[PDB]
RNA sequence: CGUGAGGGAAAGGUGAAAAGAACCCCGGGAGGGGAGUGAAAUAGAGCCUGAAACCGUGGGCUUACAAGCAGUCACGGCCCC
RNA sequence: GAAUGCCGGCAUGAGUAACGAUAAAGAGGGUGAGAAUCCCUCUCGCCGUAAGCCCAAGGGUUCCUACGCAAUGGUCGUCAG
RNA sequence: CGAUGUCGGCUCGUCGCAUCCUGGGGCUGAAGAAGGUCCCAAGGGUUGGGCUGUUCGCCCAUUAAAGCGGCACGCGAGCUGGGUUCAGAACGUCGUGAGACAGUUCGGUCUCUAUCCGCCACGGGCGCAGGAGGCUUGAGGGGGGCUCUUCCUAGUACGAGAGGACCGGAAGGGACGCACCUCUGGUUUCCCAGCUGUCCCUCCAGGGGCAUAAGCUGGGUAGCCAUGUGCGGAAGGGAUAACCGCUGAAAGCAUCUAAGCGGGAAGCCCGCCCCAAGAUGAGGCCUCCCACGGCAGCCGGUAAGGACCCGGGAAGACCACCCGGUGGAUGGGCCGGGGGUGUAAGCGCCGCGAGGCGUUGAGCCGACCGGUCCCAAUCGUCCGAGGUCU
């Protein structure tokens, strides 16, 4: 048997494909379905991506932003249903693949640290010149 | 435990091991045949089969990864133009161990013998 | 994951700005806190002339922690300190207003007021 | 600690006894298919160098 | 009672009604009837599975004798379910259902030697203000010279581990039976490509 | 051994006679096996006699459901004269 | 038959602890009855206000060469104070 | 007294029950709720801090509860060494003095190797009348056994009010236990990258050693893990304790009792989980080989089978166990995928230059999921029934 191809088939059922690749650095909005009671809505969360922790369907990546004075980073299943769409809000250039080091960065320094990648800028504008 | 873990030790820190599978594929490269103790002799068929590899490839940044390992740039020449294309149509198993059937006098170490395949 | 001598900023304007938990008030011998339980604290730090002062022991529920929380969707949250409102025995804050974003996981716990009182609610 | 010690000289035996499990076992011998000379398996013949029905040694 | 031999696959997880289900696959099906034990010749009633279609040039005579007297493939693994007697010669996945639990039953992953602080929790000694060479040691075993001995059973280091275990009233989240797929909701003992035993559970 | 004053051992025996084993054989040697010497060689120099603890090889009886200051009294089995 | 007696011999513990700095080794060639351990070559590592060099104490042939390996060398030894 | 280490703590328990809590009760000056008191009950549980060497105790914050005792005031060949009782020093005090006190104060060597019994684990032997390969029954053991909150019933019964149930039902916890690694979070000694100083290859470029037994730093797969995840305590049946009865004499009444029957605890037996036929009382079932030569015995060749040897393994100190051995994917290589790192080298272009841009998510690349006979498990050897008697 092949132990790996029955888990991938397992998990065929629940992998998604509308949402667009980003990588850490990129600045992102994810619509996330909410509970609250008694309705549910949407929520947006945006901010930098700081890390994809990938693993196939089990991939993971987490988004740091500030609200209200507070740090807040959400951990976020790649393939979970609870995402409606991801955003991407502008494209990052990282040099390494975590970015941890900004939880102790000011705004100002983040800024100098993760300049806009202007290769990938252009990448989305040339696309998105559809028919 | 060791559960799944690969690599001997081989009793040496990490950078005497590794000073080891690059000095025994030295030998190895430079006499075709080398005897040791089957433990080393198991370990190194993968070291030296990896840089036979390269040298297979062939290119410019195959020969600076190659020296990385073995420093010695007649030998890696030895390598890319009078070992490496022996190997054209072989994939893997570049290197073969052998048991040899007498014990070593001073400590009883079990033998074998390693070296590159025809 | 608070536990007694954790220090907590307060995320009220009761007057308090650091309070250390002494108890986590969750049974017979709770290790930790989390978002949503409550503890007891000493004030360690106030403004002068606030509704409570350094030396008062207080109650208060935590909103937010630095150490992450799981949720059933999978997802988790995490936030930069750890933050408790001051509470009065019926678990409504006793402050008029409440500082940074709080965790969700407030709401089922029966923090009705504090929820709404924050600017955001992740 | 506190220096343990034997309270008794073992019996001869008791020290016998213990050794019940120290006899050898003889060495484990195939003859070479070439050359007939007893031999390890899976080894290169001492005697004539030959393995795998070819000659690999000089000896 | 029901049960099937199985596989442990692997670990992932699943989403149901926006939750993440944490679950364990296992591969169980299909298991032939090699023999049935009756009150009258055995006397209690169970049934004997095979799994795992085995090369018959590794099957000895005896083995091969026993599996002909059934007509029956050479298989790997014989098992007996206790207190089962299913109807068809075949058990399947399709024994259980969506919603079912199930008692899961494999051999735990083996720590060989083990000492004190793994094998039971001990709390090991101090680390530091004296504590001389105690660091993991267990303390005291016992009392003086009354009783001056050891009680049986006193927890102390060994072997741990590489044992039978059973997890019981395990959800099964899922059944596929084009692929004789169990999903099981949580922790299943033993290693990925381990034999288990998956029964229905005896908690009411 | 102690800086020193000073302290302070162990260790005898082939045979009548060296006739102290040429030479051959295994072994690198040690050691042995033959040959040979001798009344005698488990008198062969690690040598008169050669006890005991202690170690080993062979043989008889015996022992893996059993409670022991190890013996003693009884009966039976086996082996030997 | 005892004096934690005296002298000597030989046991037990036990094929057990240990083999003396965690600076570190590998291969090829040679020698030899025998080689992880001796010689030679290449690769690797360690010291370099020394773990290098000179002098004074103290030691007293340990120096050099040939031949040798019973013992000494914590193993081995063809090597060696 | 030719030595039985002495307070307290830590660690590890185990036991008693005169019971702190939880379970079951009777009495109450028990309306309810909450108590008081006694009876049954040792299954489990019995928190974290401040002070002090403390045991104890007081205090803080909780709790269902923060029980008391025994085990050489349990446990120093298990640890500590704060107390205390060697040598130093000082204060108070006593003594002409040398010194003295248990009064105080600061300091003050806690010994690598387990023979036997015992304990935790693991084998080897022989046995279980033929020799074997499987699958099992469970005698007998062990493990486990805790408990709170909220809600519904119902703001009902009860009560002037405040307050506030029984019984029955639902949800959520705390601590603990077993397993697990999908997620969360660790580690990940060389999987990748960046950096300094020096020496070196080969001058540039590109690299290598060393700076730890990773030079430093930023990351990090598998594995092993908790802080993460699943699951457990039951249910149920049976017999009881205190206690409550039914029917009922002796004793015309009465009486739970003398005949007989019922109810009744977290406790007892079983039920759950794990070990288990050396259970010598050595059990059962399925299948396999066969009555072989030569003198309840010996000797030899075989059968079914096994062992040796070899490639290995989330199995493991050795041993054992498990898989595989060319009729083969067992490990190693190689290939694909996953995964980490985060855009190699070389070349081109921009810049005086450090650098930047492009080629390029490039290059490198452990273990994870597979494929592929390229390399290696060659060739073989040894053992193993002829089935005692009634
Ligand atoms: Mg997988
Ligand atoms: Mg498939
Ligand atoms: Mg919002
Ligand atoms: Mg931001
Ligand atoms: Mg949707
Ligand atoms: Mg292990
Ligand atoms: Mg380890
Ligand atoms: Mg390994
Ligand atoms: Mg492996
Ligand atoms: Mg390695
Ligand atoms: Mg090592
Ligand atoms: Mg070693
Ligand atoms: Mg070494
Ligand atoms: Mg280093
Ligand atoms: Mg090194
Ligand atoms: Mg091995
Ligand atoms: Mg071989
Ligand atoms: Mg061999
Ligand atoms: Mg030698
Ligand atoms: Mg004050
Ligand atoms: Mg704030
Ligand atoms: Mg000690
Ligand atoms: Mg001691
Ligand atoms: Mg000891
Ligand atoms: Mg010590
Ligand atoms: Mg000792
Ligand atoms: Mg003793
Ligand atoms: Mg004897
Ligand atoms: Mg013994
Ligand atoms: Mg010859
Ligand atoms: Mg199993
Ligand atoms: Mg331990
Ligand atoms: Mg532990
Ligand atoms: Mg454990
Ligand atoms: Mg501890
Ligand atoms: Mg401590
Ligand atoms: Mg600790
Ligand atoms: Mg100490
Ligand atoms: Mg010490
Ligand atoms: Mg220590
Ligand atoms: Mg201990
Ligand atoms: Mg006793
Ligand atoms: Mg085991
Ligand atoms: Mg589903
Ligand atoms: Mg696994
Ligand atoms: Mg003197
Ligand atoms: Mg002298
Ligand atoms: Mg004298
Ligand atoms: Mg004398
Ligand atoms: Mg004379
Ligand atoms: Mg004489
Ligand atoms: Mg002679
Ligand atoms: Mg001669
Ligand atoms: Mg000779
Ligand atoms: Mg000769
Ligand atoms: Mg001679
Ligand atoms: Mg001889
Ligand atoms: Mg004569
Ligand atoms: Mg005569
Ligand atoms: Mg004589
Ligand atoms: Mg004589
Ligand atoms: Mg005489
Ligand atoms: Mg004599
Ligand atoms: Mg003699
Ligand atoms: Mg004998
Ligand atoms: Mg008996
Ligand atoms: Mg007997
Ligand atoms: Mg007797
Ligand atoms: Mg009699
Ligand atoms: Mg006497
Ligand atoms: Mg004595
Ligand atoms: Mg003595
Ligand atoms: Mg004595
Ligand atoms: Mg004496
Ligand atoms: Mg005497
Ligand atoms: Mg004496
Ligand atoms: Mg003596
Ligand atoms: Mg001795
Ligand atoms: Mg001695
Ligand atoms: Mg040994
Ligand atoms: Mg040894
Ligand atoms: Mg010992
Ligand atoms: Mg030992
Ligand atoms: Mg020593
Ligand atoms: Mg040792
Ligand atoms: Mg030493
Ligand atoms: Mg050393
Ligand atoms: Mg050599
Ligand atoms: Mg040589
Ligand atoms: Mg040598
Ligand atoms: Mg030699
Ligand atoms: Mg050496
Ligand atoms: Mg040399
Ligand atoms: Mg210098
Ligand atoms: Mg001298
Ligand atoms: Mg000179
Ligand atoms: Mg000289
Ligand atoms: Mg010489
Ligand atoms: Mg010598
Ligand atoms: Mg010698
Ligand atoms: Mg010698
Ligand atoms: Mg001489
Ligand atoms: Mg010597
Ligand atoms: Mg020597
Ligand atoms: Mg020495
Ligand atoms: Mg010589
Ligand atoms: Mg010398
Ligand atoms: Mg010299
Ligand atoms: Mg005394
Ligand atoms: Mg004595
Ligand atoms: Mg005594
Ligand atoms: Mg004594
Ligand atoms: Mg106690
Ligand atoms: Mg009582
Ligand atoms: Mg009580
Ligand atoms: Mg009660
Ligand atoms: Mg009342
Ligand atoms: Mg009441
Ligand atoms: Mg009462
Ligand atoms: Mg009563
Ligand atoms: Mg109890
Ligand atoms: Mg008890
Ligand atoms: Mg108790
Ligand atoms: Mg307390
Ligand atoms: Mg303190
Ligand atoms: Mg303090
Ligand atoms: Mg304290
Ligand atoms: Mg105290
Ligand atoms: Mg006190
Ligand atoms: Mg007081
Ligand atoms: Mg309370
Ligand atoms: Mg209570
Ligand atoms: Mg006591
Ligand atoms: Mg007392
Ligand atoms: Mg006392
Ligand atoms: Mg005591
Ligand atoms: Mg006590
Ligand atoms: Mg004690
Ligand atoms: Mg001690
Ligand atoms: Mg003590
Ligand atoms: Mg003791
Ligand atoms: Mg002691
Ligand atoms: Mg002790
Ligand atoms: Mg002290
Ligand atoms: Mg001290
Ligand atoms: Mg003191
Ligand atoms: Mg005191
Ligand atoms: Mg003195
Ligand atoms: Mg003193
Ligand atoms: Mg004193
Ligand atoms: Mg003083
Ligand atoms: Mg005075
Ligand atoms: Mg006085
Ligand atoms: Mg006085
Ligand atoms: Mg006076
Ligand atoms: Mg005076
Ligand atoms: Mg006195
Ligand atoms: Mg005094
Ligand atoms: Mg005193
Ligand atoms: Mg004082
Ligand atoms: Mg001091
Ligand atoms: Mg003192
Ligand atoms: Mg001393
Ligand atoms: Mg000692
Ligand atoms: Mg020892
Ligand atoms: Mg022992
Ligand atoms: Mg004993
Ligand atoms: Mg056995
Ligand atoms: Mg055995
Ligand atoms: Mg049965
Ligand atoms: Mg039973
Ligand atoms: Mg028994
Ligand atoms: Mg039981
Ligand atoms: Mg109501
Ligand atoms: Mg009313
Ligand atoms: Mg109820
Ligand atoms: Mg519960
Ligand atoms: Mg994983
Ligand atoms: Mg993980
Ligand atoms: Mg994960
Ligand atoms: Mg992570
Ligand atoms: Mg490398
Ligand atoms: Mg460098
Ligand atoms: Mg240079
Ligand atoms: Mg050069
Ligand atoms: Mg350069
Ligand atoms: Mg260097
Ligand atoms: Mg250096
Ligand atoms: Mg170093
Ligand atoms: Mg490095
Ligand atoms: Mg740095
Ligand atoms: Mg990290
Ligand atoms: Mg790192
Ligand atoms: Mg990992
Ligand atoms: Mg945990
Ligand atoms: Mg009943
Ligand atoms: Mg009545
Ligand atoms: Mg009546
Ligand atoms: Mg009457
Ligand atoms: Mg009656
Ligand atoms: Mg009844
Ligand atoms: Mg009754
Ligand atoms: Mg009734
Ligand atoms: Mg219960
Ligand atoms: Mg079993
Ligand atoms: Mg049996
Ligand atoms: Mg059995
Ligand atoms: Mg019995
Ligand atoms: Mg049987
Ligand atoms: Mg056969
Ligand atoms: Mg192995
Ligand atoms: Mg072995
Ligand atoms: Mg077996
Ligand atoms: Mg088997
Ligand atoms: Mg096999
Ligand atoms: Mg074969
Ligand atoms: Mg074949
Ligand atoms: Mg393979
Ligand atoms: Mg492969
Ligand atoms: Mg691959
Ligand atoms: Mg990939
Ligand atoms: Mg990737
Ligand atoms: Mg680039
Ligand atoms: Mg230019
Ligand atoms: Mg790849
Ligand atoms: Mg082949
Ligand atoms: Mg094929
Ligand atoms: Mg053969
Ligand atoms: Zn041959």
């Amino acid at each position: 048997m092949n132990r790996g191809a029955l888990i991938k088939l397992v998990e065929s059922r629940y992998v998604r494909t509308d949402l667009p690749e980003f990588r850490p650095g990129d600045t992102v909005r994810v619509s996330y379905k909410v509970k609250e009671g008694n309705r549910t809505r949407i929520q947006d969360f945006e901010g930098i991506v700081i890390r994809i922790r990938r693993n196939g369907f089990n991939t993971t990546f987490t988004v740091r932003k500030v609200s209200y004075g507070v740090g807040v980073e959400r951990i976020f299943p790649l393939h979970s249903p609870l995402i409606q769409k991801i955003d991407i809000v502008q494209r990052g250039r990282a040099r390494r693949a975590k970015l941890y080091f900004i939880r102790n960065l000011s705004d100002r320094e983040i800024r100098r640290k993760l300049r806009a990648d202007r290769k990938r800028i252009d990448q989305d504008r040339a696309a998105e010149r559809a028919a | 435990m060791r559960h799944l873990k690969s690599g001997r030790k081989l009793n040496r820190h990490s950078s005497h091991r590794l000073a080891l599978y690059r000095n025994q594929a030295k030998s190895l490269l430079t006499h075709g045949r080398i005897t040791t103790t089957v433990p080393k002799a198991k370990e190194l068929r993968g070291f030296v089969d990896h840089l036979i590899h390269l040298a297979k490839r062939g290119d410019l940044h195959a020969r600076r990864l190659v020296l990385r390992d073995l420093q010695d740039v007649k030998l890696v020449r030895k390598l890319f133009d009078e070992i490496a294309p022996r190997y054209r149509d072989r994939q893997g198993g570049y290197t073969r161990v052998l048991k040899l059937a007498e014990r070593r006098r001073g400590d009883g170490a079990p033998l074998a013998l390693v070296e590159l395949v025809e | 994951m608070i536990q007694p001598q954790t220090y907590l900023e307060v995320a009220d304007n009761t007057g308090a700005r650091k309070i250390m938990c002494i108890r986590v008030l969750k049974g017979s011998n709770a290790k930790y806190a989390t978002v949503g339980d409550v503890i007891v604290a000493s004030v360690k730090e106030a403004i002068p002339r606030g509704a409570v002062k350094e030396g008062d022991v207080v109650k208060a529920v935590v909103v937010r922690t630095k150490k992450e929380i799981k949720r059933p969707d999978g997802s988790a949250i995490r936030f930069d300190d750890n933050a408790a409102v001051i509470i009065n025995n019926q678990l409504e804050p006793r402050g008029t207003r409440v500082f940074g974003p709080v965790a969700r996981e407030l709401r089922e716990k029966g923090f009705m007021k504090i929820v709404s009182l924050a600017p955001e609610v992740l | 600690a506190k220096h343990p010690v034997p309270k008794k000289k073992t019996s001869k035996a008791r020290r016998d006894a213990r050794r019940s499990h120290h006899a050898l076992t003889p060495p484990t011998l195939v003859p070479c298919p070439e050359c007939k000379a007893m031999k390890p398996p899976h080894t290169v013949c001492p005697e004539c160098g030959y393995y795998a029905g070819r000659k690999v040694l000089e000896v | 009672m029901k049960g099937i031999l199985g596989v442990k696959v692997g670990m992932t997880r699943i989403f149901r009604d926006d939750r993440a289900v944490p679950v364990t696959v296992i591969l169980a099906g299909p298991c032939p009837v090699v023999q049935r034990r009756t009150p009258e010749k055995d006397g209690y009633t169970a049934v004997q599975l095979g799994f795992l279609p085995q090369n018959p040039k590794r099957v000895n005579r005896p083995l091969k004798g026993h599996f002909a007297k059934a007509g029956v493939e050479p298989v790997r693994i014989l098992r007996e379910i206790r207190d089962f007697n299913p109807e068809g010669d075949t058990v399947t996945v399709e024994i259980f259902k969506p919603g079912e639990r199930v008692d899961v039953t494999g051999t735990s992953k083996g720590r060989g030697f083990a000492g004190v602080m793994k094998r039971w929790n001990f709390a090991g000694g101090p680390d530091s203000h004296g504590a001389h060479k105690i660091h993991r040691h267990p303390g005291s075993i016992g009392n003086r010279k009354t009783p001056g001995r050891v009680y049986k059973g006193k927890k102390m280091a060994g072997h741990y581990g590489a044992e039978r275990v059973t997890v019981m009233n395990l959800e099964v989240v899922d059944v596929i039976p084009e692929e004789n797929l169990l999903l099981v909701k949580g922790a299943v003992p033993g290693p990925n490509g381990g034999l288990v035993i998956v029964r229905e559970t005896k908690k009411a």
